[PDB]
């Protein structure tokens, strides 16, 4: 259960999340004390990708944040925090 | 409360009456206006007149 | 091992399905056709397997043949089966082919121009963006001369759609191949007098380029105006309208500043306002509406005075194209700083109130929006009181259609200006109109519901003298027993609850509470949520026992309401139960509060985050009112029950106690819970301490040395599951005590956490890896790297695999912070290893 | 490109470790102010001089087998 991420050039696009995956951070995966807002790359909001959850990968209901234990560790300064892997790729069910 | 409720009802009735009066006044004003407008009577086809 | 095939890709699916031997017996370079099947691999297949096809075709497009390559690539995306992601992939492939086949794309210019043209005029913005990108790529592939020779003879399309498509294609080609690169050719081909087609297409391409570029029309502003000024005094009215549209588009693109080039046609724009007829005057007004805000302050008044001769006179528009243009021009003029509020109140207020401010547009949606926006924009300049005392009739009118727009405009004006410009008679008239609109709400008009709260907020302290009016209104709207009516009444009461109930009356509290708790069993969940919100607002404004419903009765009445599965109902009930214990908070038996807490403990991890936040907001006050010891003992006893599918939430509740009470309220009580020799008792205690130190915040620095041995004894070689818990506790306490002066206990814990690095459990290394990644960022690499330096070159192949990983984890974090932390690597005879550039004495 | 550049792995040679050490220790010299105004006082050279020296030393410092 090792989830992968895009980790591309963090553009000027804000993050999102689903109705159930809105609290936890896109990387820390915790509901405790959101610190900063998450972002996405250019290939994360493009046509069909407009307003999609960064964890559930579906509808967006809020803005994707990072956990305070994940922003103090400088984890938010990485690439696109979109949860995408070989299984969770573009051509997924 | 057997007197307070009655008072409230009376107040409501008064309010309703006032509203009715206002409506009547508005209607009268509209009627008066219909006496003469108003930008140029039916100013709608004047600006159009074909195309 | 690609995925399954599909019947929609049967155009070239004979490679992996049939015996299509292009190398055995087939035409020359027939394998490129199989490359189309490879394109299917880019569409149908894996992400890396799909990108490999593009990476290979990038180095093979030059040796594939431009003709067949284009003939196979264009129809692939021209078909309606080009999905969004499929369209993006096809666009990327075409761009790569053009970047590879630069000169070869010239003969295919007639193809993409016939394909990318409709796609650029699609409905979705993504389709138009992809079409513009494809057109720009095709233009950059060949030279500007090819694009000119392609788009020039395409003007013979008599169809208006084809002409607009050709104009947009030329504009897109010029927006990427250089505006001045195609400016002279276009100006030389369009400045003639062949027919109206070319004269219209010139202005069309100009407007399309100005719209596609955007803010990039600053340098080419005058360069384009010099060629566009030939239509300002054009003979044909169509050419004049096209020139006016192009000028308006350029002014909107180059706005707001930079009106120097606008002076080149500013004189005709200000003169022909009352000179043209019909479409000409309409286009002139549309251009002036954009040129006015960009104009200066001196000539702006003259331009407005010259345009008012044909604007205010023709305010009543026979059609919509004139009315919308006049409304937009009036809005733009009101936005400009030239015409002050005095001129607007003198020559703009009476005409706008006579020809526009009326109920004659009770059904035009576009007009109802445009007039409302213009009024909201002009109210800030002409004063809210100037319109608050002049729009108290459209809302009170019997016509609900125009009444909705009137109430919307009134709410917008109240939200923009506020409540300063509110006269006594004006305030009374507004209150009467709002009451008449709310009472005469024959339809589902949410505008009045949204404006009632704004009006109540604008009332402020004046709502106290106007108390009984709104009170009777809410009573008549609540006792109506209508579902939607009761919902709207509850919403309006909750919006204006703090303004009315908090007026220091102590008389309407009972009358409100008697009707609040009456309809407690509403079958409609929305009405139940609205009633719960109204009761919460009343309990926030009222006190104990100032509230009409008794606490000892509302508590047991609201208890089963929290058990409901409704989202909004439960979300409101949680806040209601929390605020019930807000001010006085006793108002209950301890058993009832304990049962409520045990019931709410299962909702602390709901899907909706609002319920999860409300549960934590209420449980804090619940535990503060009940007691530390009782709640702690209840949570501890609840640890064994509720097996690990929702058990962890109970631990979070314990953390809530740590967030609700002092640290010594759960520390000494939870410490005795570790003396039990049970495995999954100490395990649960550690799992709870994890979330405790992860949510306690900066309070761990006050008491961290007393919890060090409790974590050290659990970090020992006890089991394989009692190790992740201690490491998680350490990592969530280090980040919480970051730089607060508790590094001693951190070192004590790290002494034990380090030897646990050697663990082959794939699910147990992350619990120590995260601990190390937290300790690097909360301790400084000067000591973590000091530990991790001894084995950086250890002989064991499976010992460096962890040391180098920990070093990488401590390197990306504090990259330059560890530079002044390394030892002095002595100099060998084969190189210069010592960093002598840092051993100076200055 | 930027996957993990800055550190080797399980069988990283000592020379290839010291090379990255110096290559990432000069960037804290050309960028940091106290450790750049302190070296221009010892060598008695201007900021541009010392910075160009450190930049040219990034070709293959520490003793290159080139
Ligand atoms: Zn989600
Ligand atoms: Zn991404």
């Amino acid at each position: 259960p090792d989830l992968i991420f895009c980790r591309k050039q963090a553009g000027v696009a804000i993050g999102r999340l689903c109705e159930k995956c809105d609290g936890k951070c896109v990387i820390c995966d915790s509901y405790v004390r959101p610190c900063t807002l998450v972002r996405i790359c250019d290939e994360c909001n493009y046509g069909s990708y407009q307003g999609r959850c960064v964890i559930c990968g579906g509808p967006g209901v809020s803005d994707a944040y990072y956990c305070k234990e994940c922003t103090i560790q400088e984890k938010d300064r990485d690439g696109c925090p979109k949860i995408v892997n070989l299984g969770s790729s573009k051509t997924d069910l | 409360k057997d007197a307070g409720n009655f008072d409230q009802n009376k107040l409501e009735e008064e309010m309703r009456k006032r509203k009715e009066r206002v409506e009547k006044w508005r209607e009268e004003q509209r009627k008066k206006a219909m006496e003469n407008i108003g930008e140029l009577k039916k100013e709608i086809e004047e600006m159009k007149q074909g195309k | 091992n690609l995925p399954f095939l599909k019947p929609d890709d049967i155009q070239y699916f004979d490679k992996l399905l049939v015996d299509v031997d292009e190398s055995t017996l087939s035409p020359e370079e027939q394998k490129e056709r199989k490359i189309m099947k490879l394109l299917l691999k880019i569409k149908n297949g894996t992400p890396p397997m799909r990108k490999a096809a593009l990476r290979q075709i990038t180095d093979k497009a030059r040796e594939f043949g431009a003709g067949p390559l284009f003939n196979q690539i264009l129809p692939l995306l021209m078909s309606p089966t080009l999905e969004d992601q499929e369209r993006h992939l096809l666009v990327k492939v075409i761009d790569r082919i053009l970047y590879k086949l630069d000169d070869l794309v010239r003969p295919y210019v007639h193809k993409i121009l016939v394909v990318i043209e409709p796609l650029l005029i699609d409905e979705d913005y993504y389709a138009r963006v992809e079409g513009r990108e494809i057109i720009s790529n095709l233009a950059k592939a060949a030279g500007l001369a090819t694009m000119i020779s392609t788009m020039r003879p395409d003007i013979d399309n008599m169809d208006e759609y084809v002409r607009n498509t050709t104009a947009r294609a030329f504009a897109v080609v010029a927006s990427a191949l250089g505006i001045p690169s195609l400016l002279p050719f276009l100006k030389a081909v369009c400045k003639s007098k062949k027919s109206w087609q070319a004269r219209h297409t010139g202005i069309k391409i100009v407007q399309q380029i100005a719209i596609l570029m955007g803010c990039a029309i600053l340098p080419h502003l005058r360069s384009l105006v010099e060629i566009i000024e030939h239509g300002l005094v054009d003979e044909q009215q169509k050419v004049r309208t096209i020139s006016a549209l192009a000028i308006a588009a350029l002014a909107e693109a180059a706005t707001p500043y930079g009106i120097e080039s606008f002076d080149s046609v500013l004189k005709p724009l200000w003169k022909g306002i009352r000179q043209h007829r019909g479409k000409g005057l309409a286009a002139f007004l549309k251009a002036i509406g954009y040129l006015i805000p960009l104009m200066d302050a001196e000539y702006a008044n003259y331009y407005t005075r010259e345009v008012m001769l044909i604007l205010i006179r023709e305010f009543q528009s026979p059609d919509e194209e004139m009315k919308k243009i006049v409304l937009k021009v009036v809005k733009q003029c009101c936005g400009t700083d030239g015409v002050e509020a005095n001129y607007i109140k003198t020559e703009i207020l009476p005409p706008f109130f006579k020809h526009f401010w009326q109920h004659r547009m009770a059904l035009d949606r576009r007009n109802y929006r445009q007039l409302v926006d213009t009024t909201v924009e002009l109210a800030n300049k002409v004063g809210a009181a100037e319109i608050i005392s002049r729009i108290v009739d459209d809302l009170k009118d019997e016509a609900e259609q125009y009444r909705k727009m009137v109430m919307e405009t009134i709410e917008k004006i109240m939200g923009n200006l506020g409540a300063a410009d509110i006269d006594h008679k004006l305030e009374e008239q507004l209150i009467d109109g709002i009451l008449y609109a709310f009472q005469e709400q024959t339809t589902e008009d949410s505008v009045m519901l949204n404006g009632f709260g704004t009006v109540v907020n604008a009332l402020g302290k004046r709502v106290k003298p106007y108390l009984p009016q709104i009170c009777g209104t809410v009573l008549w709207r609540l006792n109506n027993k209508s579902a939607k009516v009761r919902q709207q009444a509850a919403d309006l009461i909750s919006r204006t609850a703090v303004v009315m109930k908090t007026c220091q009356e102590e008389k309407l509290m009972g009358h409100l509470g008697v009707v609040l708790y009456e309809y407690l069993g509403e079958e409609y969940p929305e009405v139940l949520g609205s009633i719960l919100g109204a009761l919460k607002a009343i309990v926030n404004v009222i006190g104990m026992h100032k509230m009409t419903p008794p606490i000892k009765d509302l508590l047991p009445r609201l208890t089963p309401i929290l058990k409901n599965r409704h989202e909004k109902v439960q979300e409101n009930c949680i806040d209601l139960v929390g605020r019930i214990a807000d001010r006085g908070a006793e108002y209950v038996s301890a058993r009832e509060w304990m049962r409520i807490c045990f019931e709410l403990l299962e909702l602390l991890k709901a899907h909706k985050k609002a319920i999860r936040r409300a549960t934590v907001n209420t449980f804090g006050y619940i535990a503060k009112a009940i007691g530390p010891h009782d709640v702690l003992a209840t949570l501890l006893n609840n640890l064994k029950v509720q097996e690990r599918q929702n058990r962890v939430c109970t631990t979070v509740a314990i953390a809530i106690v740590a967030e609700t009470c002092s640290p010594f309220t759960v520390l000494p009580a939870l410490m005795n819970e570790y003396r039990v020799p049970e495995l999954n008792v100490q395990n649960g205690v550690l799992k709870s301490l994890s979330f405790l130190f992860e949510y306690i915040g900066e309070m761990g620095k006050d008491y961290i040395y007393a919890v060090t041995p409790l974590l050290e004894d659990a970090l020992m070689d006890r089991d394989l599951v009692h190790r992740q818990t201690a490491s998680a506790v350490v990592q969530h306490m280090s980040l919480g005590v970051y730089g607060f002066g508790c590094e001693d206990s951190l070192n004590h814990l790290l002494n034990y956490v380090w030897p646990n690095v050697f663990e082959t459990s794939p699910h147990v290394i992350q619990a120590v890896m995260g601990a190390l990644e937290g300790l690097r960022v909360a301790i400084g690499p000067c000591r973590m790297l000091q530990y991790c330096l001894q084995g950086l070159f250890h002989p064991a192949r499976k010992v460096r695999d962890v040391y180098w990983k920990i070093y990488n984890s401590i390197y990306i974090g504090s990259q330059d912070a560890l530079i002044a932390h390394y030892p002095r690597i002595y100099n060998d005879d084969k190189n210069t290893y010592i960093r002598y550039e840092l051993d100076y004495i200055l | 490109q930027s996957k993990y550049i800055g550190t080797g792995h399980a069988d990283t040679t000592k020379w290839e470790w010291l090379v990255n050490q110096h290559r990432d220790s000069y960037c804290s010299y050309m960028g940091h102010f106290d450790l750049l105004n302190y070296f221009a006082i010892a060598e008695n050279e201007s900021k541009a001089r010392v910075r160009f020296n450190l930049m040219e030393k990034m070709l293959q410092p520490c003793g290159p087998p080139a």
